[PDB]
């Protein structure tokens, strides 16, 4: 979940 | 203890969305799109360029609840996979729950409140992009009748990201304990903001599940134009959260 993860 | 918690929620929620009921309710109470000519003005096929609107609108929507989670007291302290995996689950029931703020029963503010489509608009695209928007107008009448403020959605937000059920949850423990001091200040917020509605908070449990049923059919319809429309790809945000969805 990459993007998610870099929102995070 | 969870006496600061209301406050937090509520001051995270008005900081990182750029539409609220308030507003929305002001504006409701811009440019009218009722046809293809004002779909461009305010603006390759038709259908196929509003479902890309929407996927700009929920990879924003999702960009604003990711920081009101990290905000959420006790959420920026759990494991980075199951911040992932809580987001992933509730950040559609979320936006639909929000998104019914913005909706009467002739349409919907678009374009931060500078723009207006209709419902009847929507409703005349060709199949079966017609019915993307119908059934959350039906779920946002419903919503909007119960008569919330931010101040309620804000805590109501709050409880649908943190949820202890969400499939693959490595800390189930911590996060139900989480959702259970976000409901009951959520029951008591209602008891004193809505002190008439006896059953509110019974209602709004209703919501939640009725969201999810929402949620599971618009992800299905999302995927039938993923897969058989050429001109209609995801987002890759959004591609991350549908995955393993179903
Ligand atoms: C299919 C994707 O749905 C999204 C979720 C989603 C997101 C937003 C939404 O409604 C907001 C909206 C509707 S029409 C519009 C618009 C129209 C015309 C212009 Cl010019 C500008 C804006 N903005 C409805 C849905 C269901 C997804 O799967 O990620």
């Amino acid at each position: 979940h990459q993007l998610l993860r870099y929102l995070l | 203890d969870l006496k600061s918690l209301a406050k937090r929620i509520y001051e995270a929620y008005l900081k990182n969305f750029n539409m609220n009921k308030v507003k929305a309710r002001v504006i409701l109470s811009p440019f009218v799109i009722h046809d293809m000519e004002t779909l461009c003005m305010a603006e390759k096929e038709a259908e196929v360029r509003i479902f890309h609107c929407c996927q700009c609108t929920s990879v924003e929507t999702v960009t604003e609840l990711t920081e009101f989670a990290k905000a959420i007291p006790g959420f920026a302290n759990l494991d980075l996979n199951d911040q992932v995996t809580l987001l992933k689950y509730g950040v559609y029931e979320a936006i639909f729950a929000m998104l019914s703020s913005v909706m009467n029963k002739d349409g919907m503010l678009v374009a931060y409140g500078n723009g207006f489509i209709t419902r009847e608009f929507l409703k005349s695209l060709r199949k079966p992009f017609c019915d993307i928007m119908e059934p959350k107008f039906d779920f946002a009448m419903k919503f909007n009748a119960l008569e919330l403020d931010d101040s309620d959605i804000s805590l109501f937000v709050a409880a649908i990201i943190c949820c202890g059920d969400r499939p693959g949850l490595l800390n189930v423990g911590h996060i139900e304990k989480m959702q259970e001091g976000i409901v009951h200040v959520l029951r008591l917020h209602l008891q004193s903001n809505h002190p008439d509605d006896i059953f509110l908070f019974p209602k709004l449990l209703q919501k939640m599940a009725d969201l999810r049923q929402l949620v599971t059919e618009h992800a299905q319809l999302v995927q039938i134009i993923k897969k058989t429309e050429s001109d209609a790809a995801l987002h890759p945000l959004l591609q991350e959260i549908y995955r393993d969805m179903y």
